[PDB]
RNA sequence: UUCAUCUAGACAGCCGGACGGUGGCCAUGGAAGUCGGAAUCCGCUAAGGAGUGUGUAACAACUCACCGGCCGAAUGAACUA
C-alpha cells in the first residue's frame, strides 16, 4: 500500500495499533526472503514508486557479497477484520493495522544487532526449521529474549524443502513439528520469567506457524481453524484444541473421540492430517506429478481462485503460485503479529520495569510504564543507524514515553551522564526527526510514546549509544547487556604512516558503526582492535579500509607486552659508578607481594599523597615499616607504578640536593627496560651506599644517568631474572551438554580455572578461568568448535601470575619471546648479562 | 524380593505408564524429542500429559529406552533369589 | 535422523573394527591377525580409532 | 567435619532442607584425631598416623554407610590404613 | 621344548550379576573404580580386583575381571627350528 506521512502518523497516533518486535532465529532460516515477500504483498511504501521481486531493496553491496547487517523495523499496513480483533486482549481498534517489524540476523558471534533489537521491542519473531527443529543456536537467541522478557512467535519455516527435497509422512510429520514443540517446552520451562507465568507457545492456540519464502506461502493454525470452525459445528477455540493430542475424527463412527482404539483395537489417523493436512497432502502430489485428476476440480474442494497466467506456467514455479494464494504472505504473517504479539502500550505492562533501571518507583519510570506520549520524552538509541551519505550517521531508538519534533532542543545525555553532572549531557537542538523504512530513510517531523524511529545531527557529539531525555532528574536505562563480550585482538595499525590521523578518526567511527567494539591503543604503541567474532571483526576491517578510514591498513597478529619482575632477594649489594668513576651508587632489588605491589598501582600507596600519612597506611594494617615508607622516593614507571625506590643509606652528606636525580633516571630506566625493552613490575630498589665527588659539575644530570642506570640494571640481574606474564579473565557460559568440551580446552590452553560453578538445575554454567594474554589469540574459535556455539566467553584483562621459564635463556619460553622481542625493535639480537654490568676496583 | 532392575537384556511385559508429574527439572527431554512422546511442562516440573505404550512385550531392549524407564524407578526383574528343592529333618 | 539403538547396529559394520598399523585394512573387533599378505601376516592391531 | 572427598546427601521437601552426611573414611580419620588432623593443613600433605585408638571407630563405622552388610569393627580392621594412609592404630591392618 | 586346568564335569566360546567401606590417602576449580602418585586390606559367601578399557567435566552407565548354567574332553602360556 502507497501511504503519505499523515496515513503513517495516523496508525502511529493509535498506540495499541503498533506491532513493536524483531526476528529471533537460527541463522539462514528464510528471514531476509520472508520480509521481501511482505512488501510485494502489502508493505507500507512512500508517496509514489512501485518495487516488488525478492532481495535488492533490503541489502545493497551486501547483495553482491551475501549477508544481512541492516536490522530496521519497517512498519507495514495490515488488514485485520473486526472479528479477529474480537478476542485480542488489547485496547486496539480498526481495520488498517501497523507492523513495526525489525529484520535481525539470528546466528551467534553477531548477537550485537540481536541484543540491540530486543532493547527496542515488546516481542520478537522466532524462525526454527523442519530439517533442524529447536537446536543450539535457536536455544541461544530464544533463551536470550527470555532473560530480556519478550513475547515468542514460532514459524517452522522450510516445510517446503521438508516435502520436496526430502518429503515426510502424515502422522510421522505429527511428532516432527510436535518434537519442535517439546524442544520449545525445554527453552521456555527454564529461561521464561514468573512475571509472564504460563508462556510455553503451543500452535494449539495458533502460536506456531508453517511457511516458506520462495513459495510465498504463510500458514497459521487459526487460518483453516476459522475457515472450517463453522463447517464442523464445533467451537473455534475447541476445534484447534481437538487438532493437537487426543484428536482422531472417525469418517465411520463420525465423532471427535479421545482414544484412537475401537471395539477391536484398530487405530484412527489424525483429523489434523485428515481435514487440515489430508487434502493438503493431495496438493503435494497435485503439482509434483501434475495430477489434473484433482488439480482444478480439487481447487473448488479447497475454495481457490484459478486466474489466467496461473496454469500459463508449469512444474514447481506453478506450486509457488497456489501456495502464496492458499496462505498469502502479509495476510497470515501480520495475522499472528496483530494477534498474540502486542503494541508497546499493552505489553510494557511487564517490559517497562527492566527497561529504565537504577531508581525503584522513579517519576519518569511510572510515565514510561503507563506510557504518556506527551509527558517527559523518554527515548533510548539502542544503536545508531548510520547510512552511506559520505558519513551521514542517524540514531536507532525506542520512544518509551514522550513526543519528539523537528528542531527540539532535548538533553542528548550519555551512559556516563548521571543526574549530578553534565558529562556527555550535550543538550543540543535536533536538526530534523528521521523516519527509517527497511533499508532507507526520508524526512518526517514528530513521533509519540511506544514508537520506533530516529534522529539526525546528534552523531557530532554522541558516541557508541545514547539515551535522549528532556527531563533532568532522568537517570538512564540499563546499559544493554552482551553475554557475548568481544574476544578478538589485532595489531590494526597504519600500512601508510602519512594517514595515521584517518585511522583514530575511523576507530571511533567503528565504535560509531558497532554495538560492542574496543578501538583503544596498545600498551606497546600500536592501534589494537577487539571484535565479537572472527567473521564479525573481518567484515568491519575491510569497511575500515574503503570508507571509515579510506586507504591501506596493515593488520598483524596482536603484538604483546608483559612485566619484568624478580623471584628471590638480590644475590649481593650491586656497586655502580659514573662515566667519571667518581659518584658510586650501591643498591639491591626486593620482592613485593601481589596485595602490596598491586596496592601501589591501585592508589592505596600514591606519590600524589604525603609520605607521612601514606607511611601510616602501610605500617599500621598492611605491614610495611614506617621509616622504609617515609624513605620511598620514586614509583617507577613515571610516578605511580609497582617498581619503587626505597633509600636505606646513612652517609653521603650531598644526597638531599640530587634526590630527584636518582628518582628521574630510574623513571627513565623502568620505562625503556633492560632484559628486552618494555616496563618492569613488583621490583622495589633498596639503595644502601653512595659517593658525592667535587662540585655539582660532577654531581648530577647526565654524569648521574649511566650511574643509576647500570645500578638497577645490575640489580635486576642479581635479584633473580624472572617475568610475571599477563593473565586474562574469561567466564564462558555453556550448556551441561558441552561442559567437558570446554574442559578439553582447559587441560590444553593452560587450565588456571579460577573455579567452575553456575546454578544447579539451569543449562549454561559460569566457567571462571585464568588464561595468558597470547593463550587467547583465537580462543573464540576453539571454545565454540570444542562444544558447538554453546560456549560464550566473557573477556577483560586480569592479573599477572608466576612464569616458569627465565628471560636470559634463549631456547626456554621467556627467553625465546625476549630474543624475538629485540628483533621486533629491528636491532640487537642478544641478552647482555650483569657480569658486563657489575662494578669493581 | 527387593530386586530392582537391569536394561537391554529382555523385553518381558508390555511397557505401560500413567500421566501425572515426576517433578524433575527440565533436562533429559532433548532425547524425549528424537524418540517421540506427548510431553509438556507443569510450571517447570517435567509432567507426562498422556499414558504411553512405549515398546512391546517380546523384543530387543536398549540404551535409549533404559534411560527414560530407570528415571521412573521401574524394575521388570521383579523376582528375588527364591527356593528350588526342599529337605527337612 | 538415525535413531540411537538403530544407529548402534550401523556401527557394528563401519565403526566396531580394528585398523592394521602397516596395512590400515578394515578387520574384526576381536580379530588379532591380518587377512592380507602385503605384510606376510602380522598382529599389530589397535581397535580402529572411532569418534570422540 | 571433613572438607576433602566427603559424600554429602541433601534431602529437601520443596524448600524444607534436612542435613544427613554418609561420614566417609575421610570424615572419620579427622572425626577423633587431634588439631594436626582437623585444621591448618592444606599446603602440607596429611600422610601421618600410627597410634592405636581401639573399639571407638566401631561406633564411627556406624556413620560410614552400613551397606557393607557384615560385622562393623572386623571390616575396618582393613579399611582404615590400606585406603587410610593416615593412622595405623593396632598393627593387624594391611 | 618346559608350564597348567579338568571328564561322577576344563578351555575358546553362548548366557546371568557386575557389593560395600569408597565420592578410598592425599591431591581437587574439577578425578566418586577408569589425568596423577603412594598405600594394593578384609566383612562375608559362588564371587566381586581401591578395580580392564570405553565413555563423564566429575558422577552415571556399559563392560574386562571373579563367579554359576551351556562347552566334548581337550588346548592354552611361552619360545626353538
Ligand atoms: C574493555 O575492553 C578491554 C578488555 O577486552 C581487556 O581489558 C583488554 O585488555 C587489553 C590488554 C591490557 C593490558 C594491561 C592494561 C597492561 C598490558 C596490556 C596488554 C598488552 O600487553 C595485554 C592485554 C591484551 C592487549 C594486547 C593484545 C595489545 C593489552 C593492551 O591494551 O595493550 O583491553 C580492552 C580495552
Ligand atoms: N527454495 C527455498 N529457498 C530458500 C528458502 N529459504 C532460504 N532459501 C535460499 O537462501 C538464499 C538466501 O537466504 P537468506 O535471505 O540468507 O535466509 P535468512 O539468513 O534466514 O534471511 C535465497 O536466495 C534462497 O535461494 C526456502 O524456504 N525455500
Ligand atoms: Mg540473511
Amino acid at each position: 500500500v502507497a501511504f503519505t506521512v499523515d496515513q503513517m502518523r495516523s496508525l502511529m497516533d493509535k498506540v495499541t495499533n503498533v506491532r513493536n518486535m524483531s526476528v529471533i532465529a537460527h541463522v539462514d532460516h528464510g528471514k531476509s526472503t520472508l520480509t521481501d515477500s511482505l512488501v510485494q504483498r502489502a508493505g507500507i511504501i512512500s508517496a509514489a514508486k512501485a518495487g516488488e521481486a525478492r532481495f535488492t531493496d533490503t541489502r545493497k553491496d551486501e547483495q553482491e557479497r551475501g549477508i544481512t547487517i541492516k536490522s530496521t523495523a519497517i512498519s507495514l499496513y495490515s488488514e485485520m477484520s473486526d472479528e479477529d480483533v474480537k478476542e485480542i486482549k488489547q485496547k486496539t481498534d480498526g481495520n488498517s493495522f501497523l507492523i513495526n517489524l525489525i529484520d535481525s540476523p539470528g546466528h551467534v558471534d553477531f548477537s550485537s544487532e540481536v541484543t540491540a533489537a530486543l532493547r527496542v521491542t515488546d516481542g520478537a519473531l522466532v524462525v526454527v526449521d523442519t530439517i533442524e527443529g529447536v537446536c543450539v543456536q535457536t536455544e541461544t537467541v530464544l533463551r536470550q529474549a527470555l532473560g530480556e522478557r519478550i513475547k515468542p512467535v514460532v514459524v517452522i519455516n522450510k516445510v517446503d524443502r521438508a516435502l520436496l527435497e526430502l518429503q515426510v509422512s502424515k502422522e510421522d510429520l505429527y511428532q516432527t513439528f510436535a518434537r519442535t514443540v517439546e524442544s520449545v517446552n525445554v527453552i521456555v520451562s527454564t529461561y521464561a520469567d514468573e512475571v509472564l507465568g504460563d508462556v510455553q507457545v503451543y500452535p494449539a492456540r495458533g502460536t506456531v506457524a508453517f511457511g516458506s519464502g520462495l513459495h510465498g506461502w504463510a500458514f497459521t493454525i487459526r487460518q483453516f481453524a476459522t475457515r472450517y470452525a463453522k463447517k464442523f459445528g464445533v467451537d473455534k477455540a475447541k476445534m484447534m484444541d481437538r487438532l493437537w493430542g487426543d484428536s482422531f475424527f472417525n469418517p465411520k463412527t463420525k465423532k471427535w473421540t479421545n482414544k484412537d482404539t475401537d471395539a477391536e483395537g484398530k487405530p484412527l489417523e489424525r483429523a489434523f492430517n485428515m481435514f487440515i493436512l489430508d487434502p493438503i497432502f493431495r496438493l503435494f502430489t497435485a503439482i509434483m506429478n501434475f495430477k489434473k485428476d484433482e488439480i482444478p476440480v480439487l481447487l473448488e474442494k479447497l475454495e481457490i481462485v484459478l486466474k489466467g497466467d496461473e496454469k500459463d506456467l508449469e512444474g514447481k514455479a506453478l506450486l509457488k503460485v497456489v501456495m502464496r494464494k492458499f496462505l498469502p504472505a502479509a495476510d497470515a504473517l501480520l495475522e499472528m503479529i496483530v494477534l498474540h504479539l502486542p503494541s508497546p502500550v499493552t505489553a510494557q505492562a511487564y517490559r517497562a520495569e527492566q527497561l529504565y533501571e537504577g531508581p525503584a518507583d522513579d517519576a519518569n519510570c511510572i510515565a514510561i510504564k503507563n506510557c504518556d506520549p506527551k509527558a517527559d520524552l523518554m527515548l533510548y538509541v539502542s544503536k545508531m543507524v548510520p547510512t552511506s551519505d559520505k558519513g551521514r550517521f542517524y540514531a536507532f531508538g525506542r520512544v518509551f514515553a514522550g513526543t519528539v519534533k523537528s528542531g527540539q532542543k532535548v538533553r542528548i545525555q550519555g551512559p556516563n551522564y548521571v543526574p549530578g553532572k553534565k558529562d556527555d549531557l550535550f543538550i543540543k537542538a535536533i536538526q530534523r526527526v528521521v523516519l527509517m523504512m527497511g533499508r532507507f530513510v526520508e524526512p518526517i517531523d514528530d513521533c509519540p510514546a511506544g514508537n520506533i524511529i530516529g534522529l539526525v545531527g546528534i552523531d557530532q557529539f554522541l558516541l557508541k549509544t545514547g539515551t535522549l531525555t528532556t527531563s533532568e532528574t532522568a537517570h538512564n536505562m540499563k546499559v544493554m547487556k552482551f553475554s557475548v563480550s568481544p574476544v578478538v585482538q589485532v595489531a590494526v595499525e597504519v600500512k601508510n604512516a602519512n594517514d595515521l590521523p584517518k585511522l583514530v578518526e575511523g576507530l571511533k567511527r567503528l565504535s560509531k558503526s558497532d554495538p560492542c567494539v574496543l578501538t583503544y591503543m596498545s600498551e606497546s604503541g600500536e592501534h589494537i582492535v577487539a571484535g565479537t567474532g572472527e567473521l564479525h571483526l573481518e567484515i568491519c576491517l575491510q569497511d575500515l579500509e574503503h570508507d571509515h578510514a579510506g586507504v591501506p591498513l596493515k593488520i598483524s597478529p596482536p603484538v604483546v607486552a608483559y612485566r619484568e619482575t624478580v623471584e628471590s632477594e638480590s644475590s649481593q649489594t650491586a656497586l655502580s659508578k659514573s662515566p667519571n668513576k667518581h659518584n658510586r651508587i650501591y643498591l639491591k632489588a626486593e620482592p613485593i607481594d601481589e596485595e602490596v605491589s598491586l596496592a601501589i598501582e591501585n592508589g592505596i600507596i600514591n606519590p600524589r599523597d604525603d609520605f607521612k600519612a601514606r607511611a601510616r597506611i602501610m605500617a599500621d594494617d598492611y605491614g610495611w615499616d614506617v621509616t622504609d615508607a617515609r624513605k620511598i622516593w620514586c614509583f617507577g614507571p613515571d610516578g605511580n607504578g609497582p617498581n619503587l625506590v626505597i633509600d636505606q643509606t646513612k652517609a653521603v652528606q650531598y644526597l638531599h640536593e640530587i634526590k630527584d636525580s636518582v628518582v628521574a633516571a630510574f623513571q627513565w630506566a623502568t620505562k625503556e627496560g633492560p632484559i628486552f625493552g618494555e616496563e618492569m613490575r613488583s621490583v622495589r630498589v633498596n639503595i644502601l651506599d653512595v659517593t658525592l665527588h667535587a662540585d655539582a659539575i660532577h654531581r648530577g644530570g647526565g654524569q648521574i644517568i649511566p650511574t643509576m642506570r647500570r645500578a638497577t640494571y645490575a640489580g635486576f640481574l642479581l635479584a633473580d631474572p624472572k617475568i610475571q606474564e599477563p593473565v586474562f579473565l574469561v567466564e564462558i557460559q555453556c550448556p551441561e551438554q558441552a561442559v567437558g568440551g570446554i574442559y578439553s580446552v582447559l587441560n590444553k590452553k593452560r587450565g588456571q580455572v579460577v573455579s567452575e560453578e553456575q546454578r544447579p538445575g539451569t543449562p549454561l554454567f559460569t566457567v571462571k578461568a585464568y588464561l595468558p594474554v597470547n593463550e587467547s589469540f583465537g580462543f573464540t574459535g576453539e571454545l565454540r568448535q570444542a562444544t558447538g556455539g554453546q560456549a560464550f566467553p566473557q573477556m577483560v584483562f586480569d592479573h599477572w601470575s608466576t612464569l616458569g621459564s627465565d628471560p636470559l635463556d634463549p631456547t626456554s619460553k621467556a627467553g625465546e619471546i625476549v630474543l624475538a622481542a629485540r628483533k621486533r625493535h629491528g636491532m640487537k639480537e642478544e641478552v647482555p648479562g650483569w657480569q658486563e654490568y657489575y662494578d669493581k676496583l | 524380593v527387593a530386586a530392582p532392575a537391569r536394561a537391554g537384556a529382555v523385553a518381558p511385559e508390555d511397557i505401560w505408564v500413567r500421566a501425572v508429574n515426576t517433578g524433575m527439572e527440565p533436562g533429559k527431554t532433548s532425547f524425549f524429542q528424537a524418540l517421540g512422546v506427548p510431553t509438556k511442562i507443569a510450571r517447570g516440573t517435567i509432567e507426562i500429559v498422556s499414558d504411553v505404550k512405549v515398546v512391546d512385550a517380546g523384543n530387543k531392549v536398549g540404551q535409549s529406552e533404559a534411560s527414560l524407564l530407570n528415571l521412573l524407578n521401574i524394575s521388570p526383574f521383579t523376582f528375588g533369589l527364591t527356593v528350588v528343592q526342599v529337605y527337612d529333618n | 535422523i538415525i535413531e540411537p539403538s538403530l544407529k548402534a547396529l550401523a556401527s557394528k559394520y563401519n565403526c566396531d573394527k580394528s585398523v592394521c598399523r602397516k596395512c590400515y585394512a578394515r578387520l574384526p573387533p576381536r580379530a588379532t591377525n591380518c587377512r592380507k599378505r602385503k605384510c606376510g601376516h602380522t598382529n599389530q592391531l589397535r581397535p580402529k580409532k572411532k569418534l570422540k | 567435619k571433613g572438607i576433602k572427598v566427603t559424600v554429602q546427601l541433601k534431602i529437601q521437601n520443596r524448600q524444607a532442607a534436612a542435613s544427613v552426611v554418609p561420614s566417609a573414611s575421610s570424615l572419620v580419620i579427622t572425626a577423633l584425631k587431634e588439631p594436626p588432623r582437623d585444621r591448618k593443613k592444606d599446603k602440607n600433605v596429611k600422610h601421618s598416623g600410627n597410634i592405636q585408638l581401639d573399639e571407638i571407630i566401631e561406633i564411627a563405622r556406624q556413620m560410614r554407610d552400613k551397606s557393607f552388610g557384615r560385622t562393623l569393627a572386623s571390616v575396618t580392621k582393613e579399611i582404615l590404613g590400606t585406603a587410610q594412609s593416615v593412622g595405623c592404630r593396632v598393627d593387624f591392618k594391611n
